């Protein structure tokens, strides 16, 4: 459904993965930052488009960007 | 005593067993209604439903329509009812096409194309005929006086 | 192993029976009252507990509450109409907020957000700048 | 604003009293009372408790417009 | 020891001006300092939210008690000013002599910039603004007579204001009560229901029986105000009272004995309205308060305190449970004794509801001398109290929601009434939605149908008293019941409680005070519209309370708070999903509801009640009875009401009513101004600000407190505020200007 | 696509009523349709213009006809 | 367990503007667009639940559930690869008297259950398997 992309400016603060309401983001090993960790979006099929993740990023400009797109039952948050 | 319990004993389904939802009265009435009754063929189900709805529809038009005070008011009311029945029948036809498709197999399941078509046909006949019956009845009203 | 609840009109609907359904499980050390996302209050059982919901978010919301009770053994599954089940969370056994060796990066662009291509350049291509 | 100006100016000219605009256009109340209020009398009486005239269709549309506008809100 | 005791902490807070110089001290976040303009706005928006400023109920409670003293001080100063202005800047004396001709005025403008035009020739060799609050009538009923007395009550008011302010300081800085003291509901109710209300009524009855009644009788008879004996004289010379009411001769002997009948001279159940003044008989009012006093005092002895006898509210609440309601009312006591928001909800709703009742009962049964004939005052009071009520009711709902989000605890509420309500919320909201649609389609449809029919030249097909008719049969029936009550179901009464139900036309000064108000098809149509408006308001507000903590869309709304802008652009859009936003939308519907009600009052009265009657029986209503056949169509309201009754404001220039014209226009402007906040978004504004800041920077200067755009929530608030001010303001001027003329 | 918005798979695969609403309002943005080449775009636009011209002429024809058949020009 | 059951759906990702099937598929294999209620003694939604004498509320009769025993299997299958990586690393770090990966797994999971095994660092594992 929606598209979430992570950029090299990430600092591995883990704040984004701790804010997702649907477990779409994970922290994976990396060497480009001091923390030695980067964020990934393995399960974008469950993204609802809340953008809470973006609100949590501390980088000058979001290192995590959510681009809204095709809509499915899951993305539209339909319990019915 | 608790008169409200989880439906089907499932504490997580979105429904509750209230006196209104599950009382002998409600169960009995719904079981014997033409729509859910057992044994009725698709055509007969439609017929009963149509007979019921057509009889009460002639009233509103006949007593409150544009030509209510005219001598031909009842006739006009009948025509108006027939028009409404046609509109509703179009809806039924269209619904069936979209919901069921083009070729069916199960058969005798109100929820199939063939069965739905039969159901629709019954409704039309029953409704129009019922409206006609009301016309005959409303032509001369009994005072039931001895 | 269902927790003690009296029922609500905010439970699951047909989609749960014809499209897809979810289920969360956890273990408790005491019987305590929690608030369910559907609406209302329920009492968990002293031991295994299972509850069904219609959305993953509803399940994960409850997990947050569970963490307050110091319960961190929750598991979430998706049950399809045919009976097939998918284990969803914690997927690898380790919560996502904790780096677990063995997880690969996905959807990562190796440049600052400002280095994406110009829209005009990719015209009549079908791709987007952020996917280019 | 542009259309209101054209109409009121011309209305007064056609009516033979160019002075009304010349003096009442200087303040806002003039526009409301000597233009919108005064010239709405024919319209709001298209249909009344005593009958109707050929301006009925125009009267009805006026109210219809208000409805759509507010519904937009 | 004793269940009910007084616990107070001495010298709790030091009095100093240090915190005054540290704006934002109350908040941890704001205290750090201003970095953007948002800090400024937040300072003002979180000033009185004590729950977020401290985590201890005792502290929050202490602040509330003291803050209340502050409001009381302000109220006292307000009343004091009014009496003073009525002593030094009014024509009360002249009006007192000729109430029918002289017009009430208590405000005078300085002769600056032609504003003097606003000083009208009210009468009595006096020029000023015609006030419409009804002070003169009240003072006459009390028996003021002089302006010296008004001065003294003003001084008393100032003194009282000071005492309250001291009390606030004292009970917060020097003697602050502890939480245990506050949590004594039974005692509080016993005291407030027997002391505040019971003793209050009894005391008032004393004034009315010994001072007001006698003086007013003399005034009505014709005695010149100067010739009426001073109040103290009546209190001392029993003989004087005996002359007026021939029972004081017997003294209090009849009272101690069981012969209360002898006091029938001043305690009566006459009913109806005094023919001379057009107001309720004071004798009846005196008996009213006396009777109420006894009732309240008795009621104040129902709850247990420190002597065993009495009721414990907890027990009463818990016992009331049934087969369909689980644990019943268990858990409610704790909620109402541990949550200020919950208490405010109930109290605020009831207070607002009372105001609406006051409005209805105070016009049908005019309570003051020479009030009914003053159409301006009557209209002003009805509308004023109708509004105050609407706001308060919506406020109750708001604080109810704040409770659910901040104080509700699942543990303390298992299978109680509250829990069960939140467990079938879908059913409740679904059904109410339908009810609203049903009512709205049918009720408003009637009007649209009629408009179309009249425009198509088919008047015989309209829903009118001359065609298809929809008569209010039930209401017509109740009216008859109330009309025939005197002498039957109410044997000892002498007349109808109100002439509205039926009776004769009471006229004072050639003007109609009250007349039977009849109900027909038009009334049916309007009443059902009122139902629709109120029902929709409840839907929005109730939905907010029930879905405050969670929803299928946002399962964790509680954590987000009571006032969050949204959850995001996802799920298809989650804008305005907070409970605060539900209150935001509810206020708009409350505005609509009240507006229609006040308009109904204005047109119905000016058409079927108010007016003049000749010496013989010829009644000429102000508008001429147009309500019956014109209020059945929307065009009728636009033409026969708004367009026609607005001729006064629009033509007020050059007169003492010019102010209303200017305000009418100003209010329209503010209403429109608000639509820019309600339709736009923060994004556009923030970007515009960026460009503007560029200019300032280009000239080597820019504020350190970086300029930022108003928050999403604030934008909505600013819009609603201006919208309400503009709309209400417009009607305010419209009504007042029209009323002045009709009077 | 196999649903209403044939020019958009994204909207077509939507399980809600949005599919219908958006398909109607995104119908004439030919540039964003799935699989659109510049040549086709220009060609379709050219043809669409012919249709608009026809509508304008039909409109004018109607005014003349109705005035002539039901008017008082003479 | 068919780990691809969800992935095997009718959804077809679009060119641009779609995340894709993700990790567990974007949509249910089954179509939600089924029929409505049916008369007594009839079924509508294919493998639907008979409503008995209350066909009107048949949709409220659950037929989809989770077997606790089966739940264990799905947990193991979906986390098989992770377990493999974990044990592999443990093996790489010169295990004391190592035997076979599988054998080690059984021994290491005999103790420390399975969930605990998945959440333990190779270092902790080696310490645990010192014996
Ligand atoms: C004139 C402007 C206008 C109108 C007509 C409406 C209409 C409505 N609003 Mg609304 N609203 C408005 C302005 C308006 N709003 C503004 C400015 C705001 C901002 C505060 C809101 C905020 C708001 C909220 C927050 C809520 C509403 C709700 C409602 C609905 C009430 C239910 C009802 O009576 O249905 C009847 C609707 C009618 C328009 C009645 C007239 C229609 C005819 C006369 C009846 C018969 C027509 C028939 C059905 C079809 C005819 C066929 C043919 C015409 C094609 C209704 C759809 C409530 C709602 O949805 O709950 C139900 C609700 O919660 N409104
Ligand atoms: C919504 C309010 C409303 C109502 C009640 C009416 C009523 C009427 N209109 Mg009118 N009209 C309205 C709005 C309304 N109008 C609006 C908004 C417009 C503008 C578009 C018009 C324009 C209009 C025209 C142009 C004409 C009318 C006409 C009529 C009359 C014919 C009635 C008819 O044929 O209905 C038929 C009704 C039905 C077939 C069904 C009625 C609904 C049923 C009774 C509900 C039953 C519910 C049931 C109790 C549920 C429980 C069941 C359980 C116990 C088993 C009637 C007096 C005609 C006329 O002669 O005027 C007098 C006419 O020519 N109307
Ligand atoms: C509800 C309270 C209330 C209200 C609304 C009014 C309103 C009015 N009074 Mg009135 N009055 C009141 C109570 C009230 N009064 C009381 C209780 C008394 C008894 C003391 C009086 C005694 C009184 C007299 C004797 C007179 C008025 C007059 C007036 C009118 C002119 C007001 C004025 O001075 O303008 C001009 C305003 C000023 C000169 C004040 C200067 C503005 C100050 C400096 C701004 C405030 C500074 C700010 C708070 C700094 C903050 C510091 C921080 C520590 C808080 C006005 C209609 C006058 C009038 O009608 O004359 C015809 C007049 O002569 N009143
Ligand atoms: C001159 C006497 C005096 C002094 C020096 C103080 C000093 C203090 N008070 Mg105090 N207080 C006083 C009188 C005084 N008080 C009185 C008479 C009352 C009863 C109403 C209170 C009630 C009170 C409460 C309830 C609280 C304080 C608090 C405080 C402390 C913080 C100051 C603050 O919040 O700034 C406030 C500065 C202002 C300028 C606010 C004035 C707002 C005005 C009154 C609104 C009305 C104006 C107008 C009429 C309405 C609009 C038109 C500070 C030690 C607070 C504190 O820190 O507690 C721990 C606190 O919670 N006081
Ligand atoms: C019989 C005793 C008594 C009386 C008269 C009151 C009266 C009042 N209480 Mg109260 N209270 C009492 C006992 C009493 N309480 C007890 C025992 C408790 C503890 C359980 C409380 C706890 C309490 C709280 C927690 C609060 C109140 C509040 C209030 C006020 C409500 C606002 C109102 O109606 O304005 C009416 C205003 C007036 C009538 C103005 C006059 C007020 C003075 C103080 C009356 C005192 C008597 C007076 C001097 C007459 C003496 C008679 C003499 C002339 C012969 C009101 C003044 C609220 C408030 O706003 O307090 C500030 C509030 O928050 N009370
Ligand atoms: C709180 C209200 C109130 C107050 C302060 C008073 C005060 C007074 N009344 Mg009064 N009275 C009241 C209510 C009140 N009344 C009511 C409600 C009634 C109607 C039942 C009366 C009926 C009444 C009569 C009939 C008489 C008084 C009298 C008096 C005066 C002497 C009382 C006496 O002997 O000492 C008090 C003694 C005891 C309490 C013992 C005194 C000024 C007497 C008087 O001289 O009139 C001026 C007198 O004859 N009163
Ligand atoms: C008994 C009355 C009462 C009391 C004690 C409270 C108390 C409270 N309310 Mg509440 N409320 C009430 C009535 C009341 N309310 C009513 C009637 C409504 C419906 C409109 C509301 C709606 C409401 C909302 C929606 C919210 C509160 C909130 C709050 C809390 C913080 C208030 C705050 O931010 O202070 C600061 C106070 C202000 C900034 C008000 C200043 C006045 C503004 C600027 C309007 C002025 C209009 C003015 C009269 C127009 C003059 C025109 C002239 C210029 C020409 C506090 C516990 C807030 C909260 O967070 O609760 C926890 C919150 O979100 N209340
Ligand atoms: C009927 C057979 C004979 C009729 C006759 O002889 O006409 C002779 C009469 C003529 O009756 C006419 O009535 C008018 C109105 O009052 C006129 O005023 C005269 O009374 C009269 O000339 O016809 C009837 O009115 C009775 C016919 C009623 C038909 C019953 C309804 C049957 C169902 C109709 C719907 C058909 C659509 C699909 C059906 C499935
Ligand atoms: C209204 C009739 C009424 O009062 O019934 C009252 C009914 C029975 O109440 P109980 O006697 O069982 O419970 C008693 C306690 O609630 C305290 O009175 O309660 C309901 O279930 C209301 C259902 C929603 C209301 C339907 C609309
Ligand atoms: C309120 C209620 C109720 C209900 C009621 C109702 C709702 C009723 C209805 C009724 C109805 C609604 C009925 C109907 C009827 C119908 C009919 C009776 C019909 C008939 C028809 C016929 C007989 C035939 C026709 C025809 C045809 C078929 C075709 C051909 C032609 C002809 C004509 C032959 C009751 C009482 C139960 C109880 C209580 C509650
Ligand atoms: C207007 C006003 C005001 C007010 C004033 C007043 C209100 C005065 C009065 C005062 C008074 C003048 C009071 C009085 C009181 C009295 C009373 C309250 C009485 C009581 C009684 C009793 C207590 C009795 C008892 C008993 C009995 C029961 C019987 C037997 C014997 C005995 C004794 C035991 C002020 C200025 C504040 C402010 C402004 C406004």
């Amino acid at each position: 459904s929606h598209t979430v992309k992570i950029y090299d400016t990430c600092i591995g603060c883990t704040q984004c993965v701790r804010a997702c309401p649907t477990d779409v983001l994970e922290m994976v090993p990396w060497d480009g930052c001091k923390s030695g960790q980067i964020a990934s979006s393995p399960r974008v099929e469950d993204c609802v488009g809340c953008k809470r993740c973006e609100t949590a990023c501390p980088t000058d400009f979001l290192s995590v960007r959510v681009y809204l797109g095709a809509e499915t039952t899951r993305s539209l948050g339909l319990a019915y | 005593a608790n008169f409200i319990k989880p439906y089907n004993d499932d504490p997580f389904v979105g429904h509750l067993a209230t006196p209104i939802t599950s009382s002998s009265l409600t169960r009995a009435l719904l079981k014997n209604l033409p729509a859910y009754r057992f044994g009725l063929t698709p055509l007969l189900r439609g017929l009963e439903i149509g007979l019921a709805h057509g009889y009460f529809l002639i009233g509103p038009f006949a007593q409150l329509g544009p030509l209510r005070n005219s001598d031909i008011g009842l006739l006009a009311g009948f025509l108006s009812t027939i028009g409404l029945i046609l509109i509703l029948t179009l809806g039924l036809t269209i619904y069936g096409a979209a919901a069921f498709g083009q070729e069916k197999s199960n058969g005798s399941e109100l929820q199939t194309k063939k069965s739905w078509d039969q159901f629709k046909g019954g409704f039309f006949v029953g409704a129009c005929g019922s409206a006609g019956f009301a016309f005959i009845c409303l032509s001369s009203i009994p005072t039931f006086a001895l | 192993p269902f927790p003690t609840f009296g029922g609500s009109t905010g439970g699951w609907l047909r989609a749960a029976e014809v499209e897809e359904k979810y289920a969360i499980t956890w273990t408790s050390t005491k019987e305590q009252i929690f608030e369910m996302p559907t609406g209302g209050a329920a009492i968990m059982r002293n031991g295994e507990n299972l509850l069904y919901l219609a959305r993953k978010e509803q399940c994960l919301a409850l997990s947050t509450q569970l963490r307050t009770f110091k319960i961190n053994d929750y598991k979430i599954y998706r049950i399809f109409p045919s009976g097939e089940v998918q284990y969803l969370h914690p997927k690898d056994g380790v919560f996502p907020e904790k780096v677990n060796p063995g997880r690969t990066s996905v959807n990562s662009r190796g440049f600052s957000i400002g280095k994406n291509p110009n829209p005009a350049s990719i015209k009549f291509s079908g791709i987007t700048t952020y996917e280019s | 604003w542009v259309t209101f100006y054209w109409h009121w100016k011309h209305m007064t000219i056609w009516g033979g009293n160019p002075g009304q605009f010349d003096e009442s256009s200087n303040y806002i109340m003039g526009w409301l009372r000597d233009y919108l209020w005064l010239n709405s009398s024919p319209l709001i009486n298209g249909y009344n408790p005593f009958g109707m005239n050929n301006l009925s269709v125009w009267s009805w549309m006026f109210l219809f417009g208000h409805l759509i506008w507010a519904t937009g809100f | 020891s004793k269940n009910v005791q007084v616990f107070v902490e001495k010298d709790a807070v030091e009095t100093s001006f240090a915190k005054w110089a540290q704006p934002g001290h109350f908040s941890r976040t704001l205290a750090k300092g201003p970095k953007t303009t948002t800090w400024i706005w937040n300072l003002h928006a979180d000033a009185h939210d004590f729950d977020s400023q401290t985590s201890s109920l005792e502290e929050v409670s202490r602040k509330i008690f003291s803050a209340h003293f502050g409001q009381l001080a302000i109220i006292f100063l307000w009343i004091s000013g009014m009496h003073f202005h009525g002593a030094y800047f009014s024509n009360y004396s002249a009006w007192l002599t000729d109430p029918i001709s002289i017009k009430q005025s208590s405000q005078v403008v300085w002769p600056i910039v032609g504003q003097e035009i606003l000083n009208a020739d009210v009468g009595g060799n006096f020029q000023g603004i015609q006030t419409t609050s009804g002070w003169f009538q009240m003072w006459r009923a009390e028996g003021i007579t002089s302006e010296v007395e008004l001065y003294w009550t003003a001084i008393g008011g100032l003194a009282m204001s000071a005492i309250m302010l001291f009390a606030g300081w004292f009970h917060y800085h020097k003697a602050a009560p502890k939480l245990e003291w506050f949590q004594n509901a039974e005692s509080m109710m016993n005291h407030h229901l027997a002391g505040l209300l019971g003793l209050g009524c009894l005391s008032w009855s004393g004034h009315q029986i010994h001072i007001a009644l006698p003086i007013n009788k003399l005034l009505d008879a014709g005695v010149s105000p100067q010739e009426i004996p001073l109040p103290h004289e009546f209190l001392i010379n029993r003989d004087l009272m005996a002359q007026l009411y021939p029972s004081f001769s017997k003294g209090l002997a009849p009272f101690f004995g069981g012969n209360w009948g002898e006091y029938s001279d001043f305690l009566t159940f006459k009913g109806g309205l005094n023919p001379v003044t057009g107001g309720l008989w004071l004798s009846d009012i005196a008996h009213h308060h006396l009777a109420l006093s006894v009732l309240f005092i008795i009621a104040g002895h129902m709850y247990r305190t420190n002597w065993g006898i009495g009721h414990n509210m907890k027990e009463i609440l818990e016992a009331h449970k049934g087969p369909f309601t689980g644990e019943g009312h268990k858990g409610l006591y704790e909620i109402l004794t541990t949550s200020w928001h919950a208490q405010l909800a109930i109290n605020l709703a009831m207070m607002g509801s009372l105001s609406i009742i006051v409005a209805h009962h105070m016009y049908a049964m005019p309570p003051y001398p020479y009030l009914a004939t003053d159409y301006a005052t009557q209209l002003s009071l009805f509308t004023h109290h109708m509004w105050i009520g609407g706001f308060c009711v919506v406020g109750g709902a708001a604080h109810g929601a704040i409770f659910m989000v901040r104080d509700y605890t699942p543990a303390n509420n298992y299978n109680n009434l509250l829990d069960r309500v939140l467990r079938h919320r879908d059913a409740i909201i679904s059904h109410l939605n339908w009810v609203c649609i049903f009512l709205g389609c049918h009720a408003f449809g009637f009007y649209i149908h009629n408009d179309t029919m009249r425009a198509l030249g088919r008047p015989q097909d309209m829903f009118s008293d001359k065609a298809i008719q929809l008569q209010p049969i039930f209401a017509q029936w109740i009216q008859n019941i109330h009309l025939l009550a005197p002498g039957t179901t109410a044997p000892n009464a002498l007349a109808t409680t109100s002439y509205a139900f039926g009776g004769d036309v009471i006229e004072v000064g050639g003007k109609i005070a009250m007349m039977p108000i009849k109900l027909g098809t038009a009334d049916f149509m309007v009443h059902h519209i009122h139902a629709f408006t109120i029902h929709v308001t409840v839907l929005i507000l109730l939905k907010g309370v029930l879905y405050a903590r969670s929803s299928k869309l946002i399962p964790d709304k509680a954590n987000l708070g009571f006032r969050f802008p949204c959850d995001g652009p996802g799920r298809g859009g989650t804008c305005q999903s907070s409970s605060w936003d539900h209150v935001f939308l509810g206020l708009f519907w409350m505005y609509n509801s009240i507006s229609v009600v006040i308009f109904h009052f204005s047109w119905k009265m000016q058409s079927d009640v108010w007016g003049t009657i000749t010496p013989d029986g010829a009644i000429s209503h102000i508008t001429g009875g147009n309500f019956a056949q014109s209020s059945i169509t929307i065009n009728g309201w636009l033409r026969d009401f708004l367009w026609s009754q607005a001729s006064q404001v629009i033509q007020s220039y050059g007169s003492a009513s010019s102010a209303y014209g200017l305000i009418f226009l100003g209010a329209h402007f503010i209403w429109a101004f608000s639509l820019m906040f309600l339709f736009s978004g923060r994004g556009y504004w923030q970007e515009l600000i960026e460009s503007i800041v560029w200019a300032h920077n280009k000239l080597n200067f820019a504020p350190t407190i970086q300029p930022r755009a108003l928050s999403i929530t604030q934008g909505r608030a600013v819009g609603l505020a201006h919208y309400l001010l503009g709309g209400i303001g417009t009607t305010w001027a419209f009504f007042l200007a029209r009323a002045i003329s009709i009077t | 696509a196999t649903k209403f918005p044939k020019f958009s798979q994204a909207l077509a695969q939507d399980p809600a009523t949005r599919r219908i609403w958006y398909g109607i309002a995104t119908a004439h943005d030919l540039e964003a349709h799935d699989g659109m080449t510049e040549e086709n775009l220009y060609q379709k636009i050219f043809a669409s213009h012919f249709g608009h011209l026809a509508i304008i002429f039909l409109w004018t024809s109607g005014n003349l006809f109705h005035v002539a058949w039901q008017g008082n020009f003479e | 367990v068919d780990l691809d059951y969800g992935m095997k759906n009718s959804y077809v990702p679009a060119t641009g503007g779609d995340g894709g099937q993700g990790q567990f598929g974007a949509q249910s294999p089954n179509d939600w667009r089924v029929a409505g209620t049916s008369p007594v003694g009839e079924t509508s939604y294919a493998g639907a639940a008979d409503g008995g004498e209350e066909p009107w509320f048949a949709e409220a009769i659950s037929t989809v559930s989770l077997d606790l025993q089966k739940a264990d299997e799905t947990l193991k299958a979906f986390t098989k690869d992770a377990a493999a990586f974990k044990i592999e690393e443990f093996a790489a770090e010169k295990p004391y008297g190592f035997t076979s990966s599988d054998a080690a797994m059984e021994e290491l999971v005999g103790k420390l259950g399975y969930s605990k095994f998945l959440e333990m660092s190779t270092k902790q594992l080696m310490k645990t398997w010192g014996t």
